[PDB]
């Protein structure tokens, strides 16, 4: 399979590297968040847009995950669609090809379009449609790294994360109507030297040594409502109570993260 | 007897500095702000002097329109208040008026069916807007002739340049095209003393002539050998012995 | 095996099969098994254009393509496409199973999803295949998948009783010979299953109209 | 009228050429266009190195608003499943193969413009012609620059005869996050430096896995030849006395609009004599044999710079 | 410089309006912008961005290039809406009985508008298509802006006709009163 | 999906299910579902197979097929809706939350673990036969939990320390999740919940869908008892009500309106509301829910 | 050694070329202006359309990138304005190639092939003479390889596909009627001295008192003749 | 553009006349096949075929790539046919058209079928290694039959092609430059050839052999035979048609074998004289 369109490797197939043969916990779990930098303007050109870094552990250890989003004006629709009164909404998420494993751009992962609809889910009860009639605005992220069967999926939501609080950046930056910021966040619980009980704000995978249950929220501060909530356990019913909080930590979470976009959208821009 | 390619301007001394009437300019020549004419296409330059005008000749298979120019079109589509036609195919569509046709009223007009073939005049021709072909000049009040055909027909094609001689008024002698009239029975050198056999012919610059008999026969015949004819330049006699060779195989 | 040549795989047929569709079909022919469901002529939000898709269960897609193209044009000169202009048709056949002469049971089912939908036929399109056997004869009408790598498969359509064949496939070879006595089979298989068939047709009729 | 701005996107062209051509003015009436930088002036390359941790080598170069991150990317290739594979001869005791680089098609590179680069360039959409005509040029260079060396990719297995039982395999890709200047020129000098960040891992054979492996904690670099580095321009012409002809460097996404002709020269002055690796001219009369030549004067210049930003 | 969803204020003491998204009796702001206030009839509030990259409302008058010239109809991408320049561009059609409301039937469109002109119109109407409509009816409505067949610029004679300077040809086309 | 509705009627349905009684269009109860016809063993040439039926018409067959590969994914999901192309973006989300559910018991991929280099896999194909009237993922999860009941796995005679070995009997071979008469695991149900306002509703109906306030996939799985069942809840996801997507209302004769008038249906700008979402998992999660009414007819379902 | 090539080879075709030098074989068909698929449509002016369509395997990237420059210089000598919207389609199916026997055949290259452009330039142009369609200019091209082995430098000339490889660099160049450069590419290690050298060695098809110029018209002339002896 | 160029109706109207009267537009009764010209290009495994209008070439190319996981014996053999935009200004470049797949599938059955290739011989090294012969189909003109004049252009290019000589030395398979060692032919067994039958009224009740553009969009259905001399016939392709009649079908099937016949001779000849030319023995 040689695409005429892009250049072509060996018929033979390659080989990933192979190497010749415990975390601690990185931080306090309220204010556990990562710290984050967030900047409108990445990209001119494009009507709005915004660039998210995260720091792998501590303070600056490194730039772990990367993410850049591209928002599209409100732009004519294709002339043979039907017309709608409401704005089109439209997310496209590619992962990089640098990753753990190398991703072909033309795949367009079954991965990477799971977090497409979820991004599309959040963004889209936040736009207001009905001010924009034949209009379609185009959400687009590129994610440079990711964060670092069970395991994928804890991954997964923290970047979601981020993809729904880049987005609101890049919305705010083009004039595209907002009910209100959209917010990222993350929680799980764990457990800890038989401390099962405690949730953190933050996943932080690998430090863990398991992990029972997670959930991603994307809380829109001023306005007590989730776009977007999934969440991935084995819970107890009887132990229903703690999900109650593993959300309402996740909201918590998304708060924090509202912080980070409402000061570089109101630092000066 | 000059001849010209792309780019190389046609000398001074050949155009005449005798602006008594300004120079109308035939294909293939391009006018330059300064009073200097390009060629713009490959071919042999022509004088016509007696004429106003200078062209050169290059035979393609594909027309571009010129306003004034016959041509033999097609219905493809009926509009509120035009008839959709192609002159050529893949051409853009062209627009023929509804109350074009002669005696043509709001209360009284024809009706042409989708596929109908159709005989035209252009009517303008602007590099900005597409082409519009009128069925009868204004003035006259009549079509004659041109307008929309319902005989048992066939449209074959031709090179533009063959299409050209056929449309000229000396298609035999100066033309040099005469299988038409050879087919016809009226010359004297076939021999075959048939009395000659019947032939509706109605030839068009969009470079697609159209020829009718009663006969099924007849359309063929006459048709091989004017497609024949095109695709090979043929010496007078050898159109003669194509004519002949035609008619021997027809039964 | 134990089949004598002109005797056929036992055959179920179903019509209106799903509670609410335009038009549905199943066909059972020994143990290949097929469903068919036909949207009634309908606009998509001159001639008919049908649509033909196959899905087959999960126990190449040029061969389906393949398929699918044959049905559709087989289907079409039977179906009276040029009554309903703007109007578009869908077929959508599904196999639960095979066991060879996959294409028959798919033009089977979907005349008879057709007749069901009401759609004007101009006849039963009806499909057998059928194999040479190799000079001993013992031509063969209903090919087991077993059979067909064994023996040549030859897979024919009529327009119903008639003599005339509007679809024949052959993707293994047979001598020249051969041929005239594998289609002639065939064709003899194809007015059995069309029995098969308007029989299936007439008894639910026959309860509709009691009903 | 001359409402600010909105005069821009009509009648684009004039608007340029006002800038370009002042008129008498109390200004320095240099030749300023649209983008605020004079013709001679260039657009300033910034570039940052090691952004990427999961690449083996990572590369970002900035030309104002355009921007390109490249990340190298190392595959080990048995030696078995390349075909037409023939063991090397280290030193020999008139006949040139294709190329170990080429006929193993060991280096893979792609020029991938990110759909958010552009209003122009958007996703869901085959590749554009663009973007797979820059692909192959990087492709092309890379081979002929010989900027990567093919020894140094082989893996040997060195016996206590020597054979090699595998080539590194290296993939080069480059994402566009934003496209408002000249494609190939921020892209290859992003591939220049991405190449030398590269450090693949040290690699050993194991006898009892009969699998190449691969050793933490060990590092190795590829050793790049030369620092080939290239600037592009385009020409501006007063036409819609001959034309003025203006050239411009490092154009801007609109000037590319406006412009039908451009240039692309690839020199390297490491040597210390002015070497031209590649030129490229289309659609315009205007680059003669003389602009040609001096064009190289102005690369000479653009690879001075750039050596001070590459480290 | 309120963020998307700052709480502007209570619906009673303000009126809704363009940037305001009102929820629950308590006006928010819906776009990351600077404050404006109008001030029978309480005031209204609005935020405003900074391209703004408006959608073409109907009565907005418009400025436009002529992509084609047909018989029934003219194609004009609208470039750009007044005081903002559009970033994102949508396509406009003027119908031949719009361009010239006086002697309609006379009206042809290949006298009235040329293809590369600038044309300054109203919006009839919202598209009922992809296609947005438009009309310059009104005397002031008419191509201020043109570049003759030969190329060159051309300078206004009168108001049905355009004279190209070096050639001296005139070409008829609606221009604009102002 | 993606069914087209009027504004006003829109209206009517918004407003109906909004009273404090729920008067539903159909009359059905919050809790009652619709009825359901639903075959086993339908699909021949499978390690299991189910099929069913709606009162919408919208009916589907899936199938499940296992072979041990050696210790890649261990759950495969295959949709094949008629009209849509593989690639379509929606059907991988649907069979990812369908997976997500069946991973996360944990019960059923211990189930499948045979030896420490070696894995049963269960490879799910699911097909909707019936056009995509409405909506298919409620349909999607009863089916492919019925199939998945059906499942039979081939007896392993080896003693489970050494490479594997199965006998060709395959009646002697194990139901998968076989049935209560060790505490009997329960396959996974994935159904949907709808919320118009403060009321909650279940088996939603394709023109009730579009009204939606809030929407969620809530995914559970129960442990037999061998105060009826207890419950463990694996997946929840948020459905963008298809509300959203839908013609605005011109009110009869101000952007924006400065109050929400009666009559006039405008697309749910918002976002879920906090005390919704608990409470709908409340409903569902509860002891004696409308989960183990569903979850007791589909193990009273006949089997092949 | 001496070019040789044919018009009309297409019958269907509004023009159709052959041309054969250097062992290198092309046929190319030429669509007069055709109405344009509004996405390939650009309004103001006509929009060429290249295909380059390889001997063997499937179009490659080198492939899109011949069909670029090919169109960007042609558009030139085309007159792009007397046609608005129409678009001109220019198709190139290389028949044969100079073979390496020096390594076994490879299906897909990402290398730009220098060696095809200068037939496919000369091939073309006698196309669209063939079309009619309007030209400001006529244009024809050829390339120059160098070798260094011999010592100093030796010029090598329409070049075949070994020798590019086995050269030190590779210049390609075009000239228009009118004496001036349209296209120009080169890869390789050499000097602007030897480009130079290269560009007036070049220049000699381009002006004469092979002879390019000569046999582009020649071409034309014998055909335009044969064409025109009706005028008898 | 419009995806199809339709023939006007009062053209339509002619040929179906014609036909009926047994008179043709080509000028050749319904029977015949247009006069066939084979050239075969100086470089090895070129071949050029023209029908009347309709000219078909094909080059064959034999990489050697990694064989496919399923089948790791056999070798891939693929026929490409792309319809161009200079066939016609309608086919565009990277978009399907029905003529264009049904081509490359039904041609690609009638080699395999007939099995002229081996899947034995095309394997070199089990595991990483097999060839890859390929023919690439080019349509330079589309009159008629695309199909058959491509499958004698197929059946002729593969049968001059010479594959690169390949020989093991120390258990070691060694693919030789072509300067290195002379190329080898191509292990052809038996060589199939195809036909196209086309019907032109309803019950097919006119049947034609070869069939003019103009004829091809009247037509109401056709059928294509695929036929070796011997008589063994690798397939039959009336995938869609008005009904026509078993007996016509068969009588046509008759006809086509001494069709193939004549072409058999023709092409062996042909590839003789070239053969001499090049090597004189």
């Amino acid at each position: 399979m040689t695409d005429r369109r892009r250049i072509n490797g060996p018929a033979g197939a390659t080989i990933p590297p192979v190497y010749e043969d415990a975390l601690k916990i990185r931080s306090r779990p309220s204010n556990i968040i990562r710290k984050i930098y967030l900047k409108t303007g990445v990209t001119p050109s494009a009507s709005g847009s915004a660039y998210l870094e995260l720091e792998t552990s501590a303070n600056s250890g490194v730039s772990g995950l990367k993410l850049s989003c591209t928002v599209h004006g409100p732009r004519s629709l294709p002339r043979s669609s039907p017309f709608s009164p409401h704005m089109v909404v439209s997310t496209h998420v590619k992962y990089a090809p640098f990753a753990t494993k190398q991703r072909r751009g033309y795949l367009r992962d079954p991965t990477e379009r799971d977090l497409g609809i979820h991004l599309e889910a959040a963004l889209r009860g936040a736009i207001i449609a009905d001010r924009w009639p034949k209009s379609g605005v185009d959400i687009i992220i590129s994610i440079i790294e990711g964060d670092q069967q069970g395991d994928e999926v804890w991954d997964m939501m923290n970047t979601l994360s981020g993809c729904i609080t880049v987005a609101s950046a890049a919305l705010a930056d083009a004039g595209i109507d907002c009910v209100d910021t959209v917010a990222g966040g993350v929680a799980a619980l764990v457990q800890d030297s038989d401390g099962s009980p405690e949730i953190v704000v933050d996943p932080i995978p690998s430090e863990h040594r398991k992990i029972l249950a997670a959930c991603c929220v994307a809380y829109l501060p001023m306005r007590d409502e989730v776009t977007n909530l999934w969440f991935r356990g084995d819970l107890p019913a009887s132990d229903m109570d703690l999900y109650t909080e593993l959300v309402e930590k996740g909201i918590q979470a998304s708060r924090s993260a509202n912080r980070v976009l409402v000061d570089c959208l109101t630092e000066t821009v | 007897r000059p001849f010209v390619l792309p780019g190389e301007t046609i000398d001074p001394s050949l155009v005449p500095t005798h602006p008594k009437h300004p120079l109308r300019l035939g294909p293939g020549l391009r006018h330059v702000p300064p009073s200097d004419i390009i060629p713009t296409v490959a071919g042999q330059l022509i004088t016509n002097l007696n004429k106003n005008s200078m062209w050169v000749e290059y035979n393609s298979q594909r027309y571009v329109p010129t306003q004034n120019d016959l041509v033999l079109a097609q219905v493809l589509r009926s509009t509120q208040d035009s008839y959709l036609c192609l002159i050529t195919p893949h051409t853009p569509p062209a627009t023929l008026p509804h109350l074009a046709f002669e005696s043509a009223t709001k209360k009284t007009r024809p009706q042409l069916q989708p596929g109908q073939l159709v005989y035209a005049r252009v009517s303008l021709a602007n590099r900005h807007m597409d082409p519009e072909l009128e069925c009868v000049n204004p003035s006259t009040g009549k079509a004659d002739g041109l307008g929309p055909i319902t005989g048992p027909g066939c449209v074959f094609e031709v090179s533009l340049g063959f299409a050209r001689r056929l449309l000229m008024a000396k298609s035999r002698e100066e033309g040099k095209v005469g299988v038409l009239e050879m087919l016809a029975g009226e010359d004297p050198s076939i021999g075959e003393a048939g009395a000659g056999l019947a032939f509706e012919t109605a030839v068009g610059r969009n470079g697609r002539v159209w020829v009718g008999s009663e006969d099924v026969k007849t359309v063929i015949i006459v048709g091989r050998a004017l497609q024949e004819t095109d695709r090979g330049n043929l010496t007078i006699e050898g159109q003669r012995k194509l004519v002949r060779r035609l008619l021997r195989e027809m039964r | 095996d134990g089949r004598r040549w002109n005797e056929l795989r036992r055959v179920h047929a179903q019509i209106r099969t799903q509670a609410a569709a335009d038009g549905s079909s199943y066909l059972e022919m020994g143990h290949t098994k097929v469903m068919c469901v036909v949207t009634g002529p309908s606009e998509p939000g001159k001639e008919a254009e049908v649509v033909v898709s196959i899905v087959i269960a999960g126990f190449n897609d040029k061969r389906i393509i393949e398929m699918q193209s044959t049905v559709a044009n087989a289907l079409s000169a039977s179906l009276h496409t040029h009554l309903f202009p703007h109007s578009q048709i869908t077929i959508s056949l599904h196999v639960l199973s095979q066991d060879g002469s996959l294409l028959a049971a798919l033009i089977n089912a979907a005349t008879l999803a057709c007749v069901d939908a009401g759609i004007p036929m101009t006849d039963y399109v009806v499909a057998c295949t059928a194999g040479s056997t190799s000079e001993n004869a013992d031509p063969l009408l209903d090919l087991n998948h077993q059979e067909e790598q064994e023996l040549p498969w030859l897979t024919v359509a009529t327009l119903g009783e008639s003599d005339k064949v509007a679809v024949l496939v052959c993707e293994s070879r047979v001598q020249v010979s051969r041929l005239e006595g594998m289609l002639a089979v065939g064709v003899d298989g194809c007015k059995q299953i069309r029995a098969i068939l308007d029989h299936v047709v007439r008894q639910k009729g026959r309860r509709m109209i009691r009903e | 009228t001359f409402p600010r701005g909105i005069f821009a996107k009509l009648s684009p062209h004039p608007y340029l050429l006002r800038t370009l051509c002042p008129d008498p003015s109390n200004s320095s009436s240099t030749p300023q266009r649209t983008n605020g930088r004079r013709p001679n002036e260039a657009r300033p390359f910034r570039v940052n190195l090691g952004s990427l941790s999961h690449a083996h080598g990572s590369a970002l170069v900035r030309a104002g608003d355009t921007t390109v991150l490249c990340g190298v990317r190392g595959e080990v290739l048995p030696v078995e499943r390349i075909p037409l594979f023939r063991q090397p001869d280290v030193n020999g005791s008139a006949t040139v193969g294709r190329g170990e680089l080429k006929e193993y098609d060991l280096l893979v590179p792609n020029i991938e413009l990110a759909t958010g680069s552009a209003p122009q360039f958007l996703p869901g959409v085959p590749p554009t012609a663009l973007a797979q005509t820059l692909s192959t040029r990087v492709y092309s260079l890379l081979h002929s620059t010989r900027l990567v060396s093919a020894e140094e990719l082989r893996i040997w297995y060195r016996p206590v005869q020597d054979r090699v039982v595998a080539y590194w395999v290296l993939y080069i890709d480059l994402v566009f996050l934003s496209f408002d200047g000249n494609p190939f020129d921020v892209a290859w000098a992003a591939v220049v430096a991405a190449l030398r960040d590269t450090k693949l891992p040290v690699a050993r054979w194991d006898p009892d896995r009969e699998m190449v492996v691969c050793s933490k904690t060990e590092t190795m670099k590829l050793t790049i030849k030369g620092l080939p580095i290239a600037c592009s321009a385009a020409v501006f012409l007063e036409k819609e006395e001959k034309n003025r002809h203006w050239i411009l460097l490092d154009p801007d996404r609109l000037e590319e609009s406006l412009c039908k002709e451009v240039i692309t020269m690839v020199v390297d002055f490491s040597d210390g004599e002015t070497r031209i690796r590649a030129i490229e001219k289309q659609g315009g009369t205007v680059f003669g044999r003389e602009l040609i030549r001096s064009f190289a004067l102005v690369a000479e210049d653009r690879w001075k710079v750039v050596k001070e930003v590459m480290k | 410089l309120a963020l998307p969803g700052q709480l502007l204020g209570p619906i009673s003491k303000y009126q809704p309006g363009p940037g305001t998204h009102v929820h629950e009796s308590n006006l928010y702001s819906s776009l990351l912008g600077t404050v404006h206030v109008t001030q029978a009839e309480l005031p209204t509030i609005s935020v405003s961005a900074a391209k703004r990259e408006i959608l073409p409302e109907v009565g907005n008058i418009v400025l436009c290039r002529v992509i084609r010239i047909t018989p029934r109809q003219a194609v004009v991408t609208i470039l750009v809406c007044g005081d903002t320049v559009l970033d994102a561009e949508w396509q406009g059609l003027i119908r031949v009985q719009d361009i010239r409301a006086t002697e309609k039937d006379r009206v042809k469109v290949y006298e009235s508008f040329r293809p590369g002109d600038i044309v300054r119109a109203e919006v009839i109407s919202l598209g009922d298509q992809a296609n947005y409509y438009l009309s310059t009816a009104r005397n002031e409505l008419g191509v201020i802006l043109a570049t003759s067949e030969a190329g060159n610029t051309m300078y206004p004679v009168s108001w049905r006709e355009y004279r190209d300077p070096i050639t001296g040809l005139t070409e008829l086309r609606k221009v604009a009163k102002p | 999906q993606h069914v087209l509705l009027s504004p006003a009627e829109l209206a009517y349905l918004h407003a109906s299910l909004s009273l404090t009684p729920p008067i539903r269009p159909d009359g059905r109860s919050p809790t009652q579902f619709r009825p359901l016809i639903a075959e086993t063993g339908i699909l021949p040439g499978a390690n299991g197979s189910a099929r069913v039926c709606f009162a919408d018409g919208t009916e589907a067959i899936v199938g499940v097929k296992a072979e041990v590969e050696k210790t890649a994914s261990w759950v495969e999901i295959t949709v094949e809706i008629p009209g849509v192309r593989d690639d379509d973006s929606g059907m991988v989300f649907l069979a990812q939350l369908l997976g997500e559910a069946l991973l996360a018991d944990g019960e059923f991929v211990k189930k499948l673990w045979i030896n420490r280099r070696y894995h049963w896999k269960l490879y799910i194909d699911i097909l909707l036969i019936s056009p995509p009237l409405s909506y298919p993922l409620p349909l999607l999860s009863l089916t492919t939990h019925l199939a998945l009941l059906s499942t039979r796995l081939p007896r392993l005679k080896s003693e489970g320390d050494e490479d594997p070995y199965f006998d060709d009997d395959w009646a002697v071979a194990p139901y998968l999740f076989p049935r209560s008469s060790q505490p009997t695991t329960r396959p996974p149900i994935t159904l949907l919940v709808m919320a118009v306002g403060n009321n909650i509703l279940f088996d939603p109906s394709k023109e009730e869908l579009a009204v939606a306030d809030v929407a969620l996939a809530v995914s559970v799985t129960a442990t037999d008892v061998d105060r009826g069942r207890k419950l463990r809840l694996l997946s929840i996801r948020t459905i963008d009500p298809p509300s959203r997507l839908t013609p605005p209302g011109v009110p009869n004769s101000i952007s924006e309106p400065i109050e929400p008038i009666e009559g006039v249906w405008r697309a749910p700008r918002g976002g879920a509301k906090r005390l919704v979402l608990g409470a709908l998992v409340q409903k569902v999660l509860e002891k004696g829910g409308v989960v183990d009414e569903v979850l007791d007819a589909l193990e009273g379902v006949e089997l092949t | 050694t001496a070019p040789e090539a044919a018009l009309g080879v297409l019958p269907r075709a509004d023009g159709s070329a052959r041309y054969s030098h250097a062992g290198y074989t092309v046929t190319a068909s030429v669509n007069g202006p055709i109405e344009a698929q509004r996405r390939d449509e650009h309004p103001y002016e006509a929009h060429v359309d290249v295909i380059v369509r390889p001997a063997a395997g499937v179009g490659g990237t080198r492939e899109r990138h011949l069909e670029s420059i090919l169109q960007s210089s042609f558009a030139q000598i085309i007159l792009v304005k007397s046609f608005p919207r129409s678009l001109i389609q220019i198709v190139l199916q290389v028949e044969e190639s100079p073979e390496n026997e020096y390594v076994n055949t490879k299906l897909v290259q990402a290398s730009l092939n220098f060696a095809v452009m200068p037939a496919l330039f000369q091939t073309a142009m006698l196309a669209l003479l063939s079309a009619g369609v309007p030209m400001r200019a006529t244009a024809t091209a050829t390339a120059i390889a160098l070798a260094s082995e011999n010592g100093a430098t030796k010029t090598l000339i329409d070049p075949s596909p070994r020798q590019v490889e086995l050269a030190q660099s590779v210049h390609v160049f075009a000239f228009t009627s009118q004496d001036e450069l349209l296209l120009a590419e080169s890869e390789g290690d050499f000097t602007i001295k030897e480009w130079d050298a290269a560009y007036e060695t070049a220049k000699n098809i381009c002006c004469r008192p092979p002879d390019l110029r000569h046999f582009i018209r020649s071409t034309m002339e014998a055909k335009v003749a044969t064409d025109l002896h009706w005028k008898s | 553009m419009p995806r199809e160029v339709e023939p006007s109706l009062s053209e339509r109207q002619f040929v179906l006349q014609a036909l009926q009267e047994g008179l043709r537009l080509d000028g050749r009764q319904l029977d015949q096949y247009r006069p066939l010209s084979l050239t075969f290009g100086d470089q090895y495994g070129v071949a050029d075929v023209t029908f009347g209008k309709t000219r078909v070439l094909a080059k064959a190319s034999a990489e050697v790539t990694v064989p496919y996981a399923d089948r790791p014996l056999d070798g891939i053999f693929t026929i490409a046919t792309e319809l161009s935009p200079m066939t016609s200004p309608t086919f565009e470049v990277n978009r399907p058209t029905e003529t264009e797949v049904l081509l490359s599938r039904l041609l690609e059955k009638t080699i395999r079928r007939s099995g002229a290739l081996d899947t034995e011989s095309l394997c070199l090294v089990a595991g990483q290694k097999c060839w890859s012969i390929r023919v690439d189909v080019h349509v330079m003109s589309h009159d008629g039959n695309l199909v058959d004049a491509a499958c004698i252009a197929v059946v002729a290019a593969l049968r001059h092609f010479r594959k690169p000589d390949t020989s093991i030395e120390s258990g070691v398979l060694t693919i030789y430059t072509p300067a290195e060692r002379e190329p080898v032919p191509l292990s052809w067994l038996h060589t199939p050839f195809c036909v196209t039958w086309s019907f032109f009224g309803d019950e097919g009740e006119i049947a034609v052999l070869d069939a003019t553009w103009l004829e091809e969009q009247v037509r109401v259905g056709s059928c294509t035979i695929s036929m070796n001399k011997h008589g063994e016939i690798c397939q039959i392709a009336k995938l869609g048609g008005t009904p026509v009649e078993a007996v016509s079908l068969l009588q046509c099937t008759s006809i086509a074998l001494t069709k193939v016949k004549e072409f058999s001779d023709l092409v062996d000849k042909k590839l003789a004289e070239d053969f001499k030319r090049r090597n004189p023995g």
